């Protein structure tokens, strides 16, 4: 029961409800932001420096 | 384990009382009866009781109006005043533990008060409003304008504040008026809950101020006056009476047994009072709902006895005459020796129920313990109330008719007959 | 000294008659008394076509029996000095008399005979419908009340519980010397009721008199039965009743309770305690210990306020009524809805040690004398099964702390959908949201 | 009147910020090389701050990312001084003015104008007569010459020193031998006043009936005074020693004789 | 050892209130606390108070004081606040260390 | 609402209440005057501030 | 009078769980609100970011 | 007052104009161009300042 166990430990107290989104909003971005470059890269495959640099790459 | 003890009741050399009796109960409740109230009053210091009787709450020499509510607050305690135009009494209730704390206010608040001129003035307003949620049942408008048209002076004086004098009262008003009143010898220290020999080391031991018989209230006078209040409401509430008998008197239960024999209060809930000849002959002549009853009132130096109606404004007139005509036919050989026989019981029941609650129990301990210094036991109140024979009650009856009659009335009175058309 | 006191009180003797009704008693040096039938029957156990049966019966329980009708009936009660009362909510109705304790048994007949052998006379009935009637049209200008049951009626709303006890207008109108009966015949039955006496009575000779009247046997095992009763399903909501010619405005707000048998009643109680009540008479006024009733001063927030804990059977109403002037509303219920947070947040120990000296004196002065007696009486069996003394009670009471009301509270009252009910020129009460909102942080 | 205060100060505080960017604008000698000495002790700051003053500077020494940056400043800050005046005038219109005496005006009060509106305007030109005099015959008297030099990050002028009006502080920061205490000192110079109100003690409001705090009040006054020298001269004896001491007792005062002065001030009265 | 009063004496004569007919509790700042003393003040007595600081007032607006013969004198101030002061601060003294209990 | 035009409207209700009906006591010497210069002040340099801005 | 009032049948607008008139809302009512207080609590991560 | 935004000349300011504000009960989208004209000031200007300081 997620949503009855979330009410509880979660978004009950206005503190421990904050201290969700706080800690909640780090692993979206650190999670949001990979999966979207990742994406976007994905619809650009071998366009990007980030492939075609192998080429000119070694000292 | 505890049991039947018995009511001890001491006096001291300044002629304190002290009123006794331990029942056990988990809830002690000690009182201050006092010979005090609008009697006492000159035109002068109008309603000065009246705001003596809130003023409960204001500074001691003792304690702040803060550690009194505060100090009794704490302890679930409870206070509060209670007076009649002849008698006040200022009362505490409590868990037995709690006694010696409430007392410590009940103390200070009836024989030290401070009353600061600022704490008053910041006070007076209060009877601006207190006498206006009281004023909301007519029932008590009647009955201040009764007293008015009866008498002349002490009795005669309202309950609640003239509006005049609201605001208009002194700190010297209220202090001459305790100092003046409240001593010992009107004084007593009733209280149920406790060992009398505890009531008793506080009483000495700590009350002062007393000493006395203080200033003497003037002697009731009688009127025999008529007033009427025109106010346009739906019911017409009035009051018929003549001088009654007073307390203690031989001549009261009479009235007390008249009164139930014409009925005074209903034990039927949404009934009818069969019993109460009074009601039911009223209803023979009225049609629409009302109430009628027997009011009697037993003070120190009179009485006051007669019926008290409520009717749709076009049959007060028929309402209230039939009242009277069933005054005379009991005034006249029509109570039946069984009549008496019945309300001598009613009464001794009513009486008998009243001493259930604390505040009715502790009440009866005091009152006597006041006006008398003696409680008369309950088999002796049951062998003085049937001791009255259905001639008592006749002539009681006559009395009335006869006697110089003051009525009192508030309502659509254009229908409501006037005191001479009796 | 307290301690003792609480044990002296003799205990109250319970024994059941063979037939499904029961027997309690508590007896004391007393002259005078009461007993009465305490009915576990209401308007709860009503429905849409009969609303209002159990006060129309109510009405017609002292308009005489077959075996004495009114005249006889009044007479023969009068005439003894005895007094014939009672009452009827939703899940208790009761009628008891008060006499001398010689009266005792024959008292007894009259009750069992008001019970089971009712009058009913038709023409009576056409006499009591204009009563009620009226009965109406003046308890519907109490707005105390008129606010209660607006609060029920949407508190439990499509449920018998949002019923009123009065029942319709219509219903009253038409109900039928049938149904009266039915009502009776179906509600008042031995199982569902209790005897309940105090005072000086010896349980032995009550007892039996019960034995005599009350002798109804019970033949299967159907009419041994005690009927449990539908759940009502409590709704987070409002009703506002809006007259801006009303002088001034009532308010009520409430949570569910949580019903007779469980304990954080008390609880609850304790907490009522602290925030207690007030109206403009109160003496202590700005040095009042209840904070809201001090602000109430402070700034001349309401008329009158109070805090209670209707408690039913499965279910209850947990809150606070104030009566105030349109202008003082908001700030008013503000400060309340304020009061009950801290309530859940900071109670101190302070607070509860005051809260428990009050009730104590209050459960105390339930008890001052014999018709409130049998009415707890009446009620601890019938409602709680047993009969809880003040030694039980106190004890249950002395147990409660800072800690453990906050615990309470925050169950019952943080964060939930509350019921409202505002009657008259409340245009400044305004949004349940906001009102919701009021129920966390502070 | 506690906000009426603490907004003002917050004004000033404004005021001060202000004009410090106003003069980097003309970039000139002192320009340049003032906006360098004070932002540079941003970096007496342990590790945020570091970097709290490259970004300030927008680059790595105070140059064109800094001036532009500052213009766009000193074009805002005002308008944000003329809001909070607002809020200031606000405060103040929820009490009314103070009164010299320190004692309930409602007994007497009488309408702005033409009252004060009068004597305001009298007030105005009491006092625009010598800012225009000394601007309209001694212009530069008050400001300093280097900065008639175009400014040069590789030449430092022989004496940096700030207008006046910064000088008592700028003394106090030259006081405390440590780039982070003298920072603090400065800080603490100025906010100091925030504390003030938490620091009255007498029974009276006034110090008109208090003549102890009054030349207590004017040792302070000329106290500043002399901090004001002291910022003018340079970084020798005696000047260091009597700066030290002046700022010493700069909140010797503020801190411990005003309020301690204050009551022992009130047993006198016998209150 | 009179040196107190000589000291408290000059001090008194030192702020110089008396200068402009004010009284040493004229001078009080409005705190809570006074601002609840003076409304206590039986009528007259405020009233005086009153017109004492008007008086006052019109005097500092002029730039004037009052001529030498009508100054205050240390021993004829009549501090007829500070009894109804002392007592807020009690009272209120109290009240607080109650709600603490 | 009133009767002259300073009162009733929701600006010169502005431009009135805060310098022409304020209440102002009759005492305040001319350390009481700086506050309105201050503000004058300002209401200076920002216009001479701009018009060199300009330049 | 008060007592012809009744509060009118919301069934359209209930939720499926508080819609029958025999069950007890104070078990349904931590899911109902731990859901809303999600989105919301959700949003504010949205935002956040 | 007993609250803290009523009886403060500021959040007496902060309140009385955007939480306790009196507002009808069926006004329409076309009403939200006033806010959002608010908030697209509140932009540009920082926006504003941003590109100014360079
Ligand atoms: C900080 C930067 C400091 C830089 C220095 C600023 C310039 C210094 C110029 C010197 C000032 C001398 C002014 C002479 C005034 C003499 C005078 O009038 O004294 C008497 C007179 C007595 O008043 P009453 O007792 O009410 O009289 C009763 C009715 N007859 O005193 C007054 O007028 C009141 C005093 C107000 C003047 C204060 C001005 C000094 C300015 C310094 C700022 C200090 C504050 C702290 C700033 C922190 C940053
Ligand atoms: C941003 C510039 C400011 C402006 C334009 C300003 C303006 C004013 C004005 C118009 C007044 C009313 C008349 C008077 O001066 O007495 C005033 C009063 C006041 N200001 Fe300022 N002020 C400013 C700065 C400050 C500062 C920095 C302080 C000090 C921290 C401050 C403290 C006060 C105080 C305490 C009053 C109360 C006056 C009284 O005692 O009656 N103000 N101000
Ligand atoms: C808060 C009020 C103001 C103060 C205290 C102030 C102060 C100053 C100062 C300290 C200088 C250095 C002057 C010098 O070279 O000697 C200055 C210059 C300047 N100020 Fe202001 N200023 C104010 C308002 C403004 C405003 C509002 C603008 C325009 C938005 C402005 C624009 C400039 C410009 C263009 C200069 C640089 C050229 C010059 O020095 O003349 N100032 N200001
Ligand atoms: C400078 C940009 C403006 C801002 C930021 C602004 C803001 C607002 C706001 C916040 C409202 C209240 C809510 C609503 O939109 O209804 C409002 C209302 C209003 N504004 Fe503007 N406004 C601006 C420009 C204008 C313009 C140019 C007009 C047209 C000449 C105008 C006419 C109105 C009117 C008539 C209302 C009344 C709205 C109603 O009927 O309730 N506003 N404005
Ligand atoms: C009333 C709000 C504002 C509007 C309507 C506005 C509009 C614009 C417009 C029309 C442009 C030309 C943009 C382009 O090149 O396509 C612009 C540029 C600019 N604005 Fe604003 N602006 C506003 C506020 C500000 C503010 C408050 C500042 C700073 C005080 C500012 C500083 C600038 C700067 C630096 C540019 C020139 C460089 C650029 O085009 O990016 N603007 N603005
Ligand atoms: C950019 O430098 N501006 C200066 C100036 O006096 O502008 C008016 C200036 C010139 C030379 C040395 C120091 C400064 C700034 O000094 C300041 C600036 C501020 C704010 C404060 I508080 C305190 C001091 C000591
Ligand atoms: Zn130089």
């Amino acid at each position: 029961a997620l949503l009855r166990q979330a009410y509880s430990a979660l978004f009950r107290r206005t503190s421990t409800f904050a201290l969700t989104v706080v800690l909640g909003a780090v692993l979206f971005e650190r999670a949001f932001d990979q999966g979207a470059d990742a994406i976007f890269e994905h619809l650009n495959e071998g366009k990007l420096w980030k492939h075609i640099k192998h080429k000119y790459e070694a000292s | 384990c505890p049991g039947a003890e018995d009511l001890e009741i001491t006096k001291l050399p300044n002629g304190l009382i002290i009123a006794s009796l331990e029942n056990f109960s988990p809830a002690s409740r000690i009182g201050v009866f006092i010979k005090a109230g609008s009697r006492y009053e000159t035109t002068a210091n109008l309603g000065t009781a009246h705001l003596l009787r809130l003023a409960s709450p204001l500074t001691t020499k003792g304690a702040s109006s803060f550690r009194i509510t505060r100090g009794i607050e704490a302890v679930g305690g409870s206070l509060s005043v209670y007076s009649t135009r002849e008698k006040m009494t200022y009362c505490v209730e409590c868990l037995r533990d709690h006694v010696d704390t409430v007392m410590e206010y009940l103390l200070n608040v009836t024989t030290a008060p401070e009353f600061r001129p600022w704490e008053v003035t910041d006070l007076q307003p209060q009877l601006k409003v207190d006498k206006a949620v009281a004023f909301q049942s007519p029932q008590v408008g009647v009955l201040e304008n009764l007293h008015a048209a009866a008498y002349k002076t002490a009795l005669a004086n309202p309950l609640y504040c003239p509006d005049y004098r609201i605001g208009k009262i002194t700190s010297e008003q209220l202090h001459h008026f305790v100092q003046n009143n409240f001593t010992s010898a009107r004084m007593a220290l009733v209280g149920i809950g406790v060992k009398h020999s505890d009531l008793k080391q506080v009483a000495e031991q700590f009350l002062n101020i007393r000493s006395g018989a203080g200033t003497s209230s003037a002697k009731a006078t009688y009127w025999g006056g008529e007033i009427r209040e025109q106010n346009g409401h739906s019911l017409v509430h009035a009051a018929v009476v003549t001088e009654g008998a007073a307390v203690g008197s031989a001549e009261a239960n009479a009235f007390s047994v008249l009164q139930h024999v014409l009925g005074a209060g209903p034990l039927i809930k949404r009934g009818s009072s069969v019993t109460s000849k009074l009601y039911q002959g009223v209803a023979k002549a009225t049609t629409q709902p009302f109430d009628a009853s027997a009011f009697n009132v037993n003070y120190s130096d009179s009485g006051l006895f007669g019926f008290y109606t409520i009717s749709q404004a076009a049959h007060a007139g028929e309402v209230i005459r039939a009242a009277m005509n069933q005054l005379k036919a009991a005034a006249q050989g029509g109570v039946t020796e069984e009549d008496v026989t019945k309300a001598k019981n009613q009464l001794k029941a009513t009486y008998l129920m009243s001493v259930e609650t604390a505040q009715g129990l502790l009440n009866e301990i005091g009152s006597e313990a006041l006006l008398s210094g003696t409680h008369t036991a309950p088999s002796v109140v049951a062998q003085k109330i049937d001791s009255v024979t259905s001639a008592d009650v006749v002539n009681a009856a006559k009395k009335f008719v006869s006697g110089k009659k003051s009525m009192a009335a508030s309502g659509d009175l254009g229908s409501t007959p006037f005191l001479d058309e009796l | 000294t307290y301690a003792q006191t609480l044990q002296n009180i003799p205990e109250t003797n319970v024994t059941t008659l063979d037939n499904g009704l029961r027997v309690a008693s508590e007896e004391s040096s007393q002259p005078t008394c009461t007993v009465g039938v305490w009915i576990g029957a209401g308007s709860r156990y009503e429905n849409e076509k009969n609303n209002g049966a159990g006060y129309f019966v109510e009405h017609l329980a002292f308009k005489g029996t077959k075996k004495r009708p009114c005249a006889a009936f009044e007479k023969e009660v009068e005439s003894m000095g005895a007094h014939f009362n009672g009452y009827t909510s939703r899940e208790q109705t009761a009628f008891y008399i008060k006499a001398l304790s010689k009266d005792m048994p024959k008292v007894v007949e009259l009750l069992a005979d008001v019970v089971q052998n009712c009058a009913l006379e038709e023409s009576q009935i056409e006499k009591e419908r204009g009563v009620i009637l009226q009965e109406l049209k003046e308890m519907d200008n109490d707005m105390t009340n008129v606010t209660f049951d607006y609060l029920h009626a949407t508190a439990f709303q499509g449920t018998a519980l949002a019923r009123t006890v009065e029942g319709t207008t219509e219903n009253i109108k038409h109900l039928t010397r049938a149904d009266l009966a039915s009502y009776i015949d179906t509600h008042f039955k031995a199982p569902r009721m209790v005897l309940a006496a105090a005072g000086g009575i010896s349980h032995k000779e009550l007892v039996d008199a019960a034995r005599q009247h009350f002798s109804g046997v019970s033949f299967t095992y159907k009419e041994d039965a005690v009927p449990i009763l539908p759940r009502c399903r409590f709704t987070g909501s409002e009703i506002r009743a809006r007259d801006d010619a009303l002088p001034v405005a009532h308010v009520a707000l409430a949570v569910e309770g949580p019903g007779w048998a469980d304990p954080d009643n008390v609880v609850l109680h304790v907490a009522n305690a602290i925030i207690g009540r007030y109206d403009r008479t109160f003496g202590g006024g700005k040095h009042l210990s209840s904070r809201l009733a001090a602000l109430a001063v402070e700034h001349k927030l309401c008329h009158s306020f109070q805090t209670f804990n209707t408690s039913y059977s499965d279910t209850g109403l947990f809150g606070f009524h104030f009566v105030a002037d349109p202008l003082s509303i908001d700030d008013m219920m503000f400060c309340a809805q304020g009061e009950w947070m801290r309530l859940c947040t900071s109670t101190t120990e302070s607070e509860v040690k005051r809260a428990k000296n009050h009730l104590r004196s209050a459960m105390v002065a339930q008890l001052d004398g014999t018709t409130p007696v049998c009415e707890t009486i009446g009620s601890h069996l019938l409602n709680y099964g047993r009969r809880i003394s003040l030694e039980e009670w106190d004890s249950r009471i002395s147990a409660v702390d800072a800690r453990m009301v906050r615990d309470v509270c925050s169950k019952y009252i943080y964060d939930k959908c509350p019921a409202l009910a505002a009657v008259g020129p409340i245009e400044q009460l305004l949004d349940y949201n906001r009102i919701r909102s009021g129920m966390y942080w502070i | 009147y506690k906000e009426t205060w603490n907004t003002g100060v917050i004004l000033l505080l404004t005021l001060m910020a202000t004009a410090f960017v106003g003069y980097v604008l003309p970039w000139g000698q002192m320009s340049f090389w003032g906006a360098t000495v004070i932002t540079n002790l941003f970096s007496a700051i342990p590790y945020i701050g570091h970097t709290l003053v490259e970004w300030a500077w927008g680059g790595f020494s105070v140059d064109n990312p800094t001036l532009t940056r500052f213009f766009a400043l000193h074009f805002l800050l005002p308008f944000a001084i003329a809001g909070i005046t607002i809020i200031h005038l606000t405060f103040l219109h929820e009490s009314g003015s103070n009164n010299p005496l320190g004692i309930s005006s409602d007994s007497d009060k009488i309408p702005f104008h033409p009252y004060y509106s009068f004597k305001d305007i009298l007030g105005l030109t009491l006092m625009l007569t010598p800012f225009l005099t000394l601007a309209l015959f001694s212009p530069n008297l008050l400001g300093d010459p280097e900065n008639f030099t175009p400014a040069n990050p590789l030449v430092t002028p022989p004496h940096i020193k700030p207008e006046w009006y910064f000088l008592f502080a700028y003394a106090i920061l030259r006081s405390i031998p440590n780039k982070l205490g003298g920072v603090l000192a400065l800080a603490a110079s100025v906010l100091i006043l925030f504390l003030i109100p938490f620091l009255h003690k007498s029974k009276q409001r006034t110090m008109t009936f208090r003549p102890l705090s009054q030349t207590l009040f004017w040792l302070l006054v000329a106290n500043l005074l002399i901090l004001t020298w002291i910022g003018s001269q340079p970084v020798e004896h005696p000047f260091i020693i009597i700066g030290q001491m002046a700022s010493l007792s700069y909140f010797t005062i503020l801190l411990i004789l005003f309020p301690t002065i204050g009551t022992l001030e009130n047993k006198m009265l016998n209150y | 050892g009179r040196l107190m009063d000589r000291i408290r004496k000059w001090y008194y004569n030192a702020a110089g209130f008396n200068k402009y007919g004010l009284m040493r509790d004229d001078t009080l700042y409005e705190d809570d606390d006074v601002k609840e003393a003076l409304k206590r003040l039986p009528e007259d007595l405020y009233n005086e108070r009153m017109f004492r600081i008007k008086r006052a007032l019109d005097l500092s607006l002029k730039h004037r004081i009052l001529p030498k013969e009508q100054w205050v004198k240390y021993e004829e101030d009549k501090p007829y606040l500070e009894p109804y002061l002392k007592e807020v601060i009690r009272e209120r003294l109290e009240r607080e260390a109650w709600n603490k209990k | 609402m009133a009767p002259n035009i300073r009162k009733s409207h929701p600006l010169l209700k502005m431009i009135n209440n805060s310098l022409i009906d304020l209440p102002a006591p009759s005492n305040i010497s001319a350390w009481w005057n700086f506050g309105s210069l201050l503000a004058v002040c300002l209401m200076t340099q920002i216009l001479t501030g701009l018009l060199l801005a300009m330049h | 009078v008060h007592n012809d009032v009744t509060v009118p049948d919301f069934s359209a607008y209930r939720r499926e769980d508080v819609m029958d008139a025999t069950t007890s809302s104070q078990t349904s009512s931590e899911d109902r609100k731990g859901f809303s207080y999600l989105v919301t609590a959700t949003a504010c991560v949205a935002t956040a970011y």
